[PDB]
């Protein structure tokens, strides 16, 4: 079996995910009325909405070797001389020196030339271009996303536009909100697509809108807004959760959200809303479900179940329950009192209160300690390697990067492993004494599809841009995952290729049975008589921390 | 040179609270402490407790219940409280600085406890 | 909500904490009569004594551009100049080539300044100074810490001082450790201090000791030593602990403690001190605790406690337990033999005693094996980040860094949000090309105070000196934490302030309704033109394993 390949793009900056910090978990219990129970957190349901918006803009510069900026394109050539002709007006019009200034296509002349698709791009991100003074004409195709309120949408390269994605004309959209002139915004009835690739042009209309911002043109497709959602989603359903009541405000704590939530100590009435057939519904739903999954057999219900707003915008539902044994103790000491309702008896009895108020503290430290241990180590290898450690908290691929204290997150293009090809040597000719780290890859994003030159990455990663370069070795010998298998690369030249089942693999925490043997070091004569280095693998923590440090000296010698 | 001069009620019905104040100069308080000494009629001598420069405080093992001690630094007076007097407390109490060990003593206060 | 600001200094290594390593695991189970039981550790009370010292120095130099040390101050400068009148005397003696000199602040003539406070200190670590050949006085007070010996006494800068803090003259001290001659000592009666910032003299006396080391003048206030408290304490008591025989020394091992235990199999007599009432009391109050917490619906007692000396100086309690099924055992086969007393009976059936054998023996390897999973990711997380790993070792913020394999630790000054300030701009205009890779920063220790220059960290985290600067990129973008939201800067330019829950959160360790888009890279004109690098975010961990592979290509080419 191959794996299939992932052209990672670097994000942008339009999906920002912070991530959790430790807590300061209390040395002793100290909560009040300490009781276990089935829980559904639910989060506000931001309702995202993504659809494709184009983007225009030109650029231009001055041949002699200076002032080179972006600027827009006006309606009309859009609409005219793109949409109806695919092509592009020669001159351009900019502000230089806070003067109004026009320059042309290599002085020529006003003339119109057409467009041409995007040299490498991607299958799902088509861009073209009238080239790859001097002026250049440039539409792309780029995603975009809204959330609830509507008032502004980011585009996939990061920059918002603040501006109603529903704002219009047609059916009276004029109330949606707007922060551009209204000579800034165009829309268009009957409008007919051309897709610049094939120019075949659109089969029905479809009304367009237009917007020009100060450094591009923004346009999209006007959809009426779809009918409003639940105004809340399910988050995760929490098989136990334990509630404490301190300082005049409730304490909800897990084993899995690694969070703790704190209310009012008021039930929010949930009935005041008629929207409760969706969330009283099915939250109602889950907790019978995770009742008689597990605790139907040693567990009883207290009582009808509870809805609490919780900081940060969650809405806790709860369902109190307590163990068998601990009901015993209850309907025993009733028993006495009385010379099988478990509501309004609850919390009564101090004395029977006061040990499982210390046995439940202890299980709810123990969590807050473990996930403490757990998030510092995670939020380390995040910073260590994000592409790893988003992909697996997502389920998928994913590119990231840390913008400052913040992650950054897009979306990889996976292409298959026989559209890939390896270069037999990682050695450049233009400079003797540097060569590739890594093997160098050419490919396809798809089947007949024009080649790209790129690099290999790690995990099967490709990366379009050739500078992962070092000072040479002897005695080299690298072995770097490529599809399914392994290819071995020996010398800075391509050796052979060998599967996944070649190699001794250690699933397993702890193997004992390793072959191994004393390897005895052999190093070329031409590392003593030149003095050249010789290899050493991929640099430990300390050779990166050592191998800076004779930086520094070499600085202070020169 | 140093002293200490204590300052109480002298007589206190039993089952009340007690409060004695020892004036004390010669040294900062926000250094050394003062501690406490009792002694009953015909009996030896019995450590109460002390207070250190800090807010740090010991108090006897039979009398940590309801033995307090606490101060003001700007005032140089230790105030001693004792709630739940039996009829045993019956004693002269006085105040011992630690500019030393025990270098320097009060001259004590007798109180009697009854009805 | 908005968190505290905090400014770590740098720690001397006054407070050094070794930190555990790895075991080398059974690969089977060799242990002889295994056991469970409750267990109470107790560690060798070191009796901590900490307290104030003020230090005195001075500084000497020489104009030309040389000959730049420190020397201390005597005694009569101290009593009478700086105590009596703040002010430091002029001239300063000193040794230089092995023979006495004499200097003077600009040459003028002998003459007395006073003493200024310093321009940022901290406010818990005053300092004074004559000035912000040249001859400068210093005055500082720094905490002071000493152990139960109380032969040495580590101040604030890591510098150890070789004498008892109780030595004196006043209540016949004489007998106390002190390695100084007698006349670098000197202790004065009715002392009178003196706060520099204020000038208001004290109010009653205190006993203050002066010693003069070859580097400076330390004096403190001598108090008497307090009464010794109890020899040992307790260290953590032990949920659940199992105790094996092996090679004629007993084998303690937890789950909580990650560290084993050895005894030799004989019960240190602790009633041969009369230390039980407070070990013995304490202990045995645990016993019960634990016993009836979790142990007295499913164990039974086996005899009295027992305690052991274990190596490394801890004291452990011991209490073993058995389960009722392993009861059932004994009696059962007890009344066999007969054709209730547990003690003198365990360990003797050993067809009953082979299988508990290996049932807890793959218990304590389990655990054995699992701490060394754990031990070596938290060390190499240690070596990552000391801040945070100290941090949450102990609860509270705190600073540390690595002298060398020991690892340095100290307290951090907390600030209030209200009383920093960020500067609008991260830009250097001294310099094109370079900028600070993180926002400036100003702000005051307390309220109406002096305003101080620094640079935000990480985690609110303070910095004093402003050295992190970076070449600068296009299509900058930037999130740094800011209290308790975040502060967004765009091309090196403050942009706005958001808050922590504008922000999507992944508390959970896997979310899957994350609702990213594909990124498209927009770069500037100018990379193309200008040949200019782009962003790139923080360096990934290749990336800084590739970013210094390049240098050595430059330090080549040089
Ligand atoms: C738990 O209860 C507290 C206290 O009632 C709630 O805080 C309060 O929230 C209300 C809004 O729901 C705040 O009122 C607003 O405050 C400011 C003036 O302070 C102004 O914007 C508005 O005119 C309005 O009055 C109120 O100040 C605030 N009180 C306090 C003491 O902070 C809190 O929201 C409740 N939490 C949950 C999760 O239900
Ligand atoms: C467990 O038992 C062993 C063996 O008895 C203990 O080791 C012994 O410890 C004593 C001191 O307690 C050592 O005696 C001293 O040794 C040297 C000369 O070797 C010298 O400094 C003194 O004159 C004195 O005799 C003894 O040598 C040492 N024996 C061995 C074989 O190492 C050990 O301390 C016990 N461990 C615990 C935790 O109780
Ligand atoms: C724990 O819960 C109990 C039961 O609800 C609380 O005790 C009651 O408190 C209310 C006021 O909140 C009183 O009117 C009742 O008389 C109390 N007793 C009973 C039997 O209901 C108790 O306050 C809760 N503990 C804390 C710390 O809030
Ligand atoms: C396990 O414990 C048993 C019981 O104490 C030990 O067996 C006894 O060993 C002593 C000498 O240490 C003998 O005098 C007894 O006759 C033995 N039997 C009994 C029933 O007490 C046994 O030695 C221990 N195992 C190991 C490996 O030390
Ligand atoms: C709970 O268990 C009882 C006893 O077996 C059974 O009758 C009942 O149907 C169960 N309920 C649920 C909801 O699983
Ligand atoms: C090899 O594996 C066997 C089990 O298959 C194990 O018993 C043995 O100890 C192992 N040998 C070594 C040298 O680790
Ligand atoms: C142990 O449990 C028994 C049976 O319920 C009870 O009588 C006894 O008081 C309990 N002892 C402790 C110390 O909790
Ligand atoms: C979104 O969350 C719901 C639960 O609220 C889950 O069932 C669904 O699979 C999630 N969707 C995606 C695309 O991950």
């Amino acid at each position: 079996t191959d794996a299939n390949f992932y052209v990672c793009p670097p994000p942008t900056g339009a999906t920002v995910v912070q991530f959790e910090q430790p807590r300061r978990c209390p040395t002793r219990p100290e909560g009040q009325n300490y009781t276990e129970g089935i829980a559904v957190v639910f989060k506000e349901n931001i309702a995202p909405y993504k659809f494709k918006a184009t983007m225009y803009y030109k650029d231009v510069t001055v041949s002699q070797v200076i002032f080179e900026d972006r600027a827009p394109v006006p309606f009309e050539e859009v609409i005219d001389k793109i949409n109806a002709k695919g092509v592009c007006r020669s001159t351009a019009k900019y502000v230089r020196n806070n003067l109004e200034t026009t320059a042309f296509h290599r002085d020529d002349h006003e003339t119109d030339m057409e467009l041409k698709p995007a040299n490498a791009a991607t299958r799902t991100s088509r861009g073209w271009h009238t080239t790859d003074t001097t002026v250049n004409c440039i539409v792309e195709e780029v995603d975009a996303r809204s959330v609830y309120p509507y008032d502004e949408f980011v585009l996939a390269t990061g920059d918002f536009v603040y501006m109603s994605p529903f704002y219009g004309y047609r059916e009276g959209s004029h109330t949606e909100h707007t922060s551009y002139a209204a000579d800034r915004f165009k829309q268009v009835d009957g409008f007919y697509a051309r897709d610049l690739t094939t120019k075949a042009r659109a089969t029905a209309p479809t009304t367009r809108n237009l917007l020009t911002t100060p450094k591009f043109t923004v346009a999209w497709d006007w959809v009426p807004k779809r009918p409003s959602v639940c105004t809340m989603t399910k988050w995760q359903e929490v098989d136990e959760m334990l509630r404490s009541e301190y300082g005049g405000s409730f304490r909800f704590s897990s084993d899995a959200i690694s969070t703790t939530f704190t209310t009012n100590l008021t039930e929010y009435p949930l009935s005041r809303v008629d929207l409760g057939d969706c969330i009283g519904k099915d939250a109602r739903d889950a907790m019978d479900r995770i009742f008689a999954r597990r605790y139907n057999a040693t567990h009883i219900k207290v009582g009808q179940p509870q809805y609490y707003l919780a900081n940060g915008g969650f809405l806790i539902a709860y369902q109190p329950l307590l163990s068998n044994t601990l009901a015993e103790l209850y309907v025993r000491e009733h028993l006495r009192e009385q010379s099988i309702e478990f509501a309004r008896l609850q919390f009564t009895y101090n004395h029977i209160q006061r040990p499982v108020n210390d046995m439940l503290g202890r299980v709810a430290i123990a969590w807050c300690e473990e996930q403490n241990h757990e998030l510092t180590l995670w939020n380390e290898a995040r910073k260590l390697n994000p592409n790893a450690i988003a992909s697996v908290t997502v389920g998928r691929r994913v590119s990231a990067r840390m913008l400052g204290d913040v992650m950054a997150v897009s979306t990889c293009v996976p292409v298959a492993a026989d559209n890939v090809i390896v270069q037999n040597s990682m050695r450049i000719s233009s400079r003797p004494g540097a060569c590739y780290s890594r093997p160098l890859v050419s490919f396809r994003y798809e089947d007949q599809g024009p080649l790209v030159e790129g690099q290999l990455g790690e995990n099967n990663e490709l990366r379009l841009t050739r500078d992962a370069i070092e000072p040479c070795t002897v005695g080299h010998r690298r072995y770097f995952t490529f599809g399914g298998g392994y290819v071995y690369f020996e010398e800075y030249a391509y050796s052979h290729q060998l599967s996944r089942a070649d190699i001794t693999t250690v699933s397993t925490f702890i193997d004992l049975n390793i072959t191994m043997l004393e390897d005895h070091e052999f190093v070329p004569l031409e590392v003593y008589t030149r003095h050249e280095i010789k290899d050493s693998g991929l640099l430990d923590y300390t050779e990166v921390q050592r191998r800076n440090q004779l930086h520094d000296l070499r600085f202070a010698d020169i | 040179q140093v002293q200490l001069k204590e300052s109480g009620p002298g007589l206190v019905a039993p089952s009340q609270s007690l409060s004695i104040t020892c004036t004390v100069s010669g040294f900062s308080l926000t250094t050394y402490g003062v501690t406490w000494v009792r002694q009953p009629p015909g009996k030896g001598l019995e450590w109460l407790g002390v207070i250190w420069g800090d807010g740090s405080t010991n108090y006897h093992s039979d009398l940590i219940s309801r033995l307090s001690i606490t101060k003001d630094n700007s005032k140089s007076q230790v105030f001693l409280k004792l709630s739940s007097l039996q009829a045993d407390d019956t004693a002269t109490y006085y105040c011992v600085s630690y500019y030393g060990y025990f270098d320097h003593w009060g001259q004590g206060t007798t109180l009697t406890v009854s009805s």
